[PDB]
């Protein structure tokens, strides 16, 4: 095909660019003259700057010159717990370790850091979904007690027996 | 199925333990069930 | 909707069962109606995993489930799951976890006492004091299984009687709060 | 259908407890009814 793996090799560089730190942000021409797009035709450039750099979420606009969002990807530990608060708080739910690992150096220190405050899931693919402590509510429950509730079931307990039950004991 | 509900494994796991602790009791009592499969004794022959 | 109601609900949910389906319960909180596939959206867990949950809910009817059929722009057919808290079923479920609970540990030690004292190593089982004693001879003097020609002693049975009353003791102490909360909704 | 029963108004499955603690509830007298003797 044409014009779809040469915007895929752009937003490839700018990953490159953010491994490399460059915070500043670059212009499309000279992104160019660096991944030797010169040859693409100019109108699918066009195209890719009104429509597809605008979609992407990684990338932002800044006084008219294209580049990522400083913002989007964590940065600080403090930061990262403020956000998994606000999801848990939004029903937003856990971020992806890969992609939190990708966006801030030395995550796995700062996952050590929040220590108890962090909830860590493991997943088939191995990636780790994060979710927020809640401090207002602290409870402990102990393996013994969970196998006792864990053997009685209630859906041999027929809905009229319930009632029934209720009923017996006299309250 | 006992070890199964004392760590309370997945329901759909449990639920098809049931289904074949059914099926082997059935089959114990009779062998000849209607539309269902043959219980071999390793070898192609049908236990009795 | 009285907030006694859903404090109860909370409480219970949070202290007394698992993580991962209060994790569900808040959805259950957050709206009263919500599709399961909006359920299963919210919820960001595998389809497998959330049934096996889901199944358990069914068997425990903690939340109700109600099947709705609608006809789409499409026309293909459709089939919509609609699950909603109901407090009524919820507060007598709950409490009948909690009941039986007492029930088990009364049979627990009512075993205790049925099992019998007398164990013989040779034997390898246990012995009622009836058998030992017809097993006792006159002449001989001693009781000793005419079987295995080995004494018995009883106070092996002793030790795991004393081990569970100690459990016991703990159980009570750590269910004690959960009564008044129940209390509460009473009022 | 098969060896496992299905309850339809909508439509679950109905394992044993269900039916046994049913037949548990299930008085004495109402056996007579159903000729079946209870003893
Ligand atoms: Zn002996």
């Amino acid at each position: 095909g044409y014009k779809f793996g040469v915007l895929a090799k752009i937003v490839n560089y700018m990953k490159t660019r953010h491994q490399r730190g460059d915070t500043h942000p670059l212009t499309l021409d000279e992104i160019l003259d660096e991944t030797q797009h010169l040859d693409i035709g100019l109108k699918q450039k066009q195209w890719l700057m009104t429509e597809a750099l605008v979609n992407n979420p990684k990338i932002e606009v800044i006084d008219g010159k294209y580049a990522f969002k400083p913002k989007y990807n964590v940065r600080d530990k403090k930061a990262l717990l403020r956000l998994l608060d606000q999801h848990d708080q939004r029903g937003l739910g856990g971020i992806l370790l890969e992609d939190i690992e990708e966006a801030l150096p030395n995550s796995q220190k700062a996952v050590k850091a929040l220590g108890d405050q962090i909830l860590f899931v493991n997943r088939p693919d191995k990636k780790k979904i994060l979710f927020f402590n809640d401090k207002s509510c602290q409870f402990s429950v102990d393996e013994e007690f969970q196998k006792l509730w864990r053997s009685v079931t209630v859906d041999s307990m027929d809905e009229e027996k319930i009632e029934e039950y209720l009923k017996r004991q006299g309250i | 199925l006992r070890r199964n509900e004392q760590n309370g494994a997945a329901a759909h796991v449990i639920a098809e333990d049931v289904k074949l602790l059914q099926f082997h009791v059935a089959t114990m009592v009779d062998n000849e069930l209607p539309g269902l499969p043959r219980a071999m004794q390793k070898s192609g022959r049908p236990l009795k | 909707v009285p907030a006694a109601l859903k404090r109860l609900a909370k409480y219970v949910i949070r202290g007394f069962y698992g993580i991962e389906h209060a994790l569900a319960l808040d959805i259950l909180i957050r709206n009263s109606c919500v599709k399961e596939e909006d359920m299963l959206e919210l919820l960001k867990f595998d389809r497998k995993q959330l049934r096996s949950v889901l199944n358990n809910l069914k068997g425990d009817k903690f939340i109700k489930c109600r099947m709705r059929v609608e006809t789409a722009a499409d026309g293909k057919t459709t089939r919509h799951n609609y699950y909603f808290i109901n407090y009524r079923t919820l507060v007598n479920v709950v409490k009948y976890k909690l009941d039986h609970m007492r029930r088990r540990i009364e049979t627990d030690e009512r075993d205790s006492t049925n099992r019998a004292s007398f164990k013989c190593p040779v034997c390898s089982s246990t012995f009622t004091d009836l058998e030992a004693n017809q097993l006792f001879d006159p002449m001989t003097g001693t009781f000793r299984c005419t079987f295995c020609h080995t004494e018995v002693e009883e106070d092996e049975s002793a030790m795991p009687k004393k081990d569970a009353r100690t459990l016991l003791a703990r159980f009570n102490e750590q269910i004690e709060p959960i009564y008044a909360l129940l209390r509460e909704t009473e009022d | 259908s098969g060896l496992e029963l299905y309850a339809e108004w909508k439509k679950i499955l109905l394992s044993p407890e269900r039916v046994h603690e049913i037949f548990k509830r299930i008085s004495d007298e109402e056996c007579f009814v159903l000729g079946m003797e209870p003893r």
